[PDB]
C-alpha cells in the first residue's frame, strides 16, 4: 500500500497557475491561428483539391 | 494507513484554491462563428462488414481503414481509388495506425497481439506479444519504437527492432480505451474505463497527474494543437476539456436532446472546433471556446466509430457501421 | 353534358394517382442506397412498368372514350394497341417473378445467397421484358391478330375509328400467356409458403406456449385477393366472347378492361409498405 | 498521365479479388460459443467429431465457431453480426452459487443493447451428475432453491423415476421465464439436454440455425 502512498504525495508537488492566464494563452493561440483552417474559414474552390 | 485521505484532501484544496474564475466567463464576449455547413466530398466503398478504425498519413493524401471482414484497406482520398489490400490472419481488429514515415503500418485486434506491415518491400515484418488482453489503440511514435494500450489495465512502449518491451506503464484499474501523444512525441494521456485520465512520461516511465471528471467510462481522447489541453469523451454524452498546468477541468459541453454514447474526439488545426461523433448515426461540431453548436454532420445510416482531422486540416474522414467512408469539407 | 363532365374529374385523379405512387417509389428507390436490395429490382421494373402504362394508355383511352371518335391514324391505333398489350402482360410476370423470389427465400435459407445474385437479377428482368414485348409487337405490328369479319374490315378500313377486334387463336394465346400460366405458380408458391408459416407458429407454440394464424392469411389473402380480383373476369370474358358471336356486349368489356386498368394503382400500396420504404417517404416529402 | 491509368489498372484487379471474397464472406455462418467457467466448454468441442476458432461443414454449409478468451465484458459488442450464440452451463452445479451465477449471466447477455436480435442455444451438461445427485442424495433442490416445492411437472412434456424429470424441467423453465420476459419477437431461445457421450450436437445446432434463420425471412416479410 505504500507504492499508492509514494504516487499522492508525488503528484500534489507541482506548481500551479491560475485559471485565467491559462484561458487567456488559449484564447490567444485560437485567435492568432484563426486565420489558417480550411475548415473554419471557406477558402476559394481554385485551392480546394475536393472539388 | 489513512494519510491517503489527507493527500486527497490537500489535492482537492489546492485545486478549489486555484480556480479564481470561469472558462465562460473570460470568454463570453467574443462574436460566434455562426453556422458552419458542411457537405460530402467523397464516398469510398469496398468493405464488406463494419469499420472500428482509421487513420490519415501525414502527408494528407492516403489514408488506411480495418474492417471486420479481416482485410486492411489503403485509399487515396484525391482519386477516390485503392492502392493495397492487406488480408490478415484472425478477423477482428480494433486498431489501426499509420507510421510518420509512411512505410509501415500496423493494426491489432482481439488476438493479444500487435502485427507490423512493410508497405515498401506486402508482408508481415514482426509481431509483438506480451499483452494479455485485447488491443484497444496503437501509435506509432517513431519507424522502430511503437506504443500500445491494452485490455489488461497496461500500457507498454515497444522496440521493433528486438520485439521486447521496453518500459510498463501500469495504474489504471480498469481497462484502458484509447491513447494520443504529445505534438513533441514526449507524452501522452491515457482513458481508462475507470472514469480517470492520466498523463504518463514517455522518458521517465512514471505518472504524473489524473484527471477525475467524468462518471462512466471514457472511450475517446485528443490533445489541444497548442499541447497543453485535451478533451475526452464518454457515455453520459459529455466532452470534457481538461488543462495540464491548472490541473483541472474548465468547460463541459452537453446538450438535453442527446442521451447517447460519444465513440470519437478530435480538434481542428486552429482549436476552434471540436468534432464529435455519436451513436445517433451522426456526427456533431462544437466551439471549444464558448461551448456552443455550430454544425451538423448527418448522412450516416448506423453509429460512427472513427474519425480524424488531416494534418493540413483541409478535410475531416468519418467511419460508421455500414461499412462506408466519407469525406467531409 | 353532366355525365360526360363527371368521367373526365375521376379518370384525371386515376391518372395523376397511377404516375403519382409509382414516380415517388421510383424516386425512393434511386436516391437512397439504404433500398438497393436484390429484391428491390423487381419492385422498380415493376413500377416502372405500371408508371408507362399509366402515363401512355390510359388518357388515350380516356379520350377514345369521351370523344367517341378516334383522331389520329391507323399507325398510332396499332402503336397505342400494342404499348397496351406490352405493359398488361409485362405488369404481372414480375408479380410471379417476385412470388417466386419469396418462395426460395423461404424454403432454402442456406441457398437463397447463392441463387440469387446482382448478376442474375438483371438476365431475368431482361427476359421477362424481352418474352412480354415478343407477344405484344411482333403481331400486332404486323397484321396475323388481324379479323376478318364483316365488321372488322370496316374498322381497319376506316381512319376513325380504332376498336379491338381479333381472332380465337390470338385471344387464347395471349391469355394463357399473359394470366392463366402465371397464376397457378402464384397458388403453388403461396400454399407452400403458407403451410411452412402455420408449422413455424405450431412449433413456436408446443415449445413456449405455456408462458406465452392470422397474420399471414391476411398477408396472403389480400396479396392474392386484389391481384384476382382485379384481372380475373376480364381474362374470362376475353374468352369467352370470343367463344360464342354476340354473347357479352361491347360495353361491359370496355368496362372490364378499365377495371383492370385500376391494379397499377395498388401495387404501391401492397408491396411498399416497410419501415424502410415509409422512413424514406417521410424524409422525402 | 500514365500513373493514372496504372492506377486505375491496380484498382480494378484488386476490385476483382475483393468481389471473388466476398462470395466466400457469404457462404459462411459465424457462431459464438460462450458458456460459464467449468461448464463443460471444452468436452463439446473436443468431441463433437487468446481465441480459438473452429471449422466444420454439414451438408456443404461452412459453419465458424468461436471460443472467447474478465468478468466485465467490453468486448461483446464486437459479436453483433453473429448467426446464434451457443451458451452452456452445467444443470449439476447447483450447489457448489454457480447456478445462481449462470443465471445472472444469461439475464445480462439477453437483455443487452447491442444483442437485440441474436437468438441463445442452450446446451444443459452433466445430466448424470444431475441425475445421480437428484436421486441418490438426501440433499435436494429445495433447500437450495426454495420455489421447487410449488411447481409440478407440464403434463404435455415428456419424460425414469419422477423427480430427476421434474428437477430437469424446472432448470429449464428457470431459463425460460427469464427468455420469454423481454425481446418481442425477435428472438427466441432453444433449450437442449446434452450429457458427454451424446453424439448428435452437430445435427442439432444445424437445425436450430436453419430454423434461425426460417423465423427471420418469415417475420421480415410479415407472415409471422
Ligand atoms: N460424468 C460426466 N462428466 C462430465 C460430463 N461433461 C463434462 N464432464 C466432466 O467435466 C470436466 C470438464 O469440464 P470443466 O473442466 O468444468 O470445463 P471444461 O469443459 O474442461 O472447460 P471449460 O468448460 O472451459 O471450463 C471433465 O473432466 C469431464 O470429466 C458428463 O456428461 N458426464
Ligand atoms: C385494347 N385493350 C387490350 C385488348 C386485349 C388485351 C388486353 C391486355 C392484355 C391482353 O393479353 C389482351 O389480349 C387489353 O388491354
Amino acid at each position: 500500500a505504500r507504492k499508492l502512498v509514494e504516487q499522492l504525495k508525488m503528484e500534489a508537488n507541482i506548481d500551479r497557475i491560475k485559471v485565467s492566464k491559462a484561458a487567456a494563452d488559449l484564447m490567444a493561440y485560437c485567435e492568432a491561428h484563426a486565420k489558417e483552417d480550411p475548415l473554419l474559414t471557406p477558402v476559394p474552390a481554385s485551392e480546394n483539391p475536393f472539388r | 494507513r489513512q494519510e491517503a485521505e489527507q493527500l486527497k484532501n490537500q489535492i482537492r484544496d489546492a485545486r478549489k484554491a486555484c480556480a479564481d474564475a470561469t472558462l465562460s466567463q473570460i470568454t463570453n464576449n467574443i462574436d460566434p462563428v455562426g453556422r458552419i455547413q458542411m457537405r460530402t466530398r467523397r464516398t469510398l466503398r469496398g468493405h464488406l462488414a463494419k469499420i472500428y478504425a482509421m487513420h490519415w498519413g501525414t502527408d494528407s493524401r492516403l489514408l488506411v481503414s480495418a474492417s471486420q471482414d479481416g482485410k486492411l484497406i489503403i485509399w487515396d482520398s484525391y482519386t477516390t481509388n485503392k492502392v493495397h489490400a492487406i488480408p490478415l490472419r484472425s478477423s477482428w481488429v480494433m486498431t489501426c495506425a499509420y507510421a510518420p514515415s509512411g512505410n509501415y503500418v500496423a493494426c491489432g485486434g482481439l488476438d493479444n497481439i500487435c502485427s507490423i506491415y512493410n508497405l515498401k518491400t506486402v508482408r508481415v515484418s514482426r509481431e509483438l506479444a506480451g499483452h494479455t488482453g485485447y488491443l484497444s489503440c496503437c501509435r506509432f511514435l517513431d519507424d522502430n519504437q511503437i506504443v500500445t494500450s491494452s485490455g489488461d489495465t497496461t500500457c507498454a512502449l515497444w522496440d521493433i527492432e528486438t520485439g521486447q518491451q521496453t518500459t510498463t506503464f501500469t495504474g489504471h484499474t480498469g481497462d484502458v480505451m484509447s491513447l494520443s501523444l504529445a505534438p513533441d512525441t514526449r507524452l501522452f494521456v491515457s482513458g481508462a474505463c475507470d472514469a480517470s485520465a492520466k498523463l504518463w512520461d514517455v522518458r521517465e516511465g512514471m505518472c504524473r497527474q489524473t484527471f477525475t471528471g467524468h462518471e462512466s467510462d471514457i472511450n475517446a481522447i485528443c490533445f489541444f494543437p497548442n499541447g497543453n489541453a485535451f478533451a475526452t469523451g464518454s457515455d453520459d454524452a459529455t466532452c470534457r476539456l481538461f488543462d495540464l498546468r491548472a490541473d483541472q477541468e474548465l468547460m463541459t459541453y452537453s446538450h438535453d436532446n442527446i442521451i447517447c454514447g460519444i465513440t470519437s474526439v478530435s480538434f481542428s488545426k486552429s482549436g476552434r472546433l471540436l468534432l464529435a461523433g455519436y451513436d445517433d448515426f451522426n456526427c456533431n461540431v462544437w466551439d471549444a471556446l464558448k461551448a456552443d453548436r455550430a454544425g451538423v454532420l448527418a448522412g450516416h445510416d448506423n453509429r460512427v466509430s472513427c474519425l480524424g482531422v488531416t494534418d493540413d486540416g483541409m478535410a475531416v474522414a468519418t467511419g460508421s457501421w455500414d461499412s462506408f467512408l466519407k469525406i467531409w469539407n | 353534358e353532366v355525365w360526360v363532365v363527371g368521367m373526365g374529374i375521376v379518370m384525371s385523379l386515376i391518372v395523376l394517382a397511377i404516375v403519382f405512387g409509382n414516380v415517388l417509389v421510383i424516386t425512393a428507390i434511386a436516391k437512397f442506397e439504404r433500398l438497393q436490395t436484390v429484391t428491390n429490382y423487381f419492385i422498380t421494373s415493376l413500377a416502372c412498368a405500371d408508371l408507362v402504362m399509366g402515363l401512355a394508355v390510359v388518357p388515350f383511352g380516356a379520350a377514345h372514350i369521351l370523344t367517341k371518335t378516334w383522331t389520329f391514324g391507323n399507325f398510332w391505333c396499332e402503336f397505342w394497341t400494342s404499348i397496351d398489350v406490352l405493359c398488361v402482360t409485362a405488369s404481372i410476370e414480375t408479380l410471379c417473378v417476385i412470388a417466386v423470389d419469396r418462395y426460395f427465400a423461404i424454403t432454402s435459407p442456406f441457398k437463397y445467397q447463392s441463387l440469387l445474385t446482382k448478376n442474375k437479377a438483371r438476365v431475368i428482368i431482361l427476359m421477362v421484358w424481352i418474352v412480354s414485348g415478343l407477344t405484344s409487337f411482333l403481331p400486332i405490328q404486323m397484321h396475323w391478330y388481324r379479323a376478318t369479319h364483316q365488321e372488322a374490315i370496316n374498322c381497319y378500313a376506316e381512319e376513325t375509328c380504332c376498336d379491338f377486334f381479333t381472332n380465337q387463336a390470338y385471344a387464347i394465346a395471349s391469355s394463357i400467356v399473359s394470366f392463366y400460366v402465371p397464376l397457378v405458380i402464384m397458388v403453388f408458391v403461396y400454399s407452400r409458403v403458407f403451410q411452412e408459416a402455420k408449422r413455424q407458429l405450431q412449433k413456436i407454440d408446443k415449445s413456449e406456449g405455456r408462458f406465452h394464424e392470422h397474420k399471414a392469411l391476411k398477408t396472403l389473402g389480400i396479396i392474392m385477393g386484389t391481384f384476382t380480383l382485379c384481372w380475373l373476369p376480364f381474362f374470362i370474358v376475353n374468352i369467352v366472347h370470343v367463344i360464342q358471336d354476340n354473347l357479352i356486349r361491347k360495353e361491359v368489356y370496355i368496362l372490364l378492361n378499365w377495371i383492370g386498368y385500376v391494379n397499377s394503382g395498388f401495387n404501391p400500396l401492397i408491396y411498399c409498405r416497410s419501415p424502410d420504404f415509409r422512413i424514406a417517404f417521410q424524409e422525402l416529402l | 498521365r500514365n500513373e493514372e491509368k496504372a492506377q486505375r489498372e491496380a484498382n480494378k484487379k484488386i476490385e476483382k479479388q475483393l468481389q471473388k471474397d466476398k462470395q466466400v464472406y457469404r457462404a459462411t455462418h459465424r457462431l459464438l460459443l460462450l458458456g460459464a467457467g467449468e461448464s463443460g466448454k471444452s468436452t463439446i468441442v473436443k468431441q463433437m467429431r487468446g481465441i480459438f476458432e473452429t471449422k466444420f461443414q454439414v451438408d456443404k454449409v461452412n459453419f465458424h465457431m468461436f471460443d472467447v478468451g474478465d468478468e466485465r465484458r467490453k468486448w461483446i459488442q464486437c459479436f453483433n453480426d453473429v448467426t446464434a450464440i451457443i451458451f452452456v452451463v452445467a444443470s449439476s452445479s447447483y450447489n457448489m452459487n454457480r447456478l445462481q451465477e449462470a443465471l445472472n449471466l444469461f439475464k445480462s447477455i439477453w437483455n443487452n443493447r447491442w444483442l437485440r436480435t441474436i437468438s441463445v442455444i442452450l446446451f444443459l451438461n452433466k445430466q448424470d451428475l444431475l441425475a445421480e445427485k437428484v436421486l441418490a442424495g438426501k440433499s435436494k433442490i429445495e433447500d437450495y432453491f426454495p420455489e421447487f416445492a410449488r411447481y409440478t411437472t407440464p403434463e404435455d412434456a415428456t419424460p425414469e423415476d419422477p423427480r430427476v424429470t421434474r428437477a430437469k424441467y424446472f432448470i429449464r423453465d428457470e431459463f425460460l421465464r427469464i427468455s420469454t420476459a423481454s425481446g418481442d419477437g425477435r428472438h427466441y431461445c432453444y433449450p437442449h439436454f446434452t450429457c458427454a457421450v451424446d453424439t448428435e450436437n452437430i445435427r442439432r445446432v444445424f437445425n436450430d440455425c436453419r430454423d434461425i434463420i426460417q423465423r427471420m425471412h418469415l417475420r421480415q416479410y410479415e407472415l409471422l
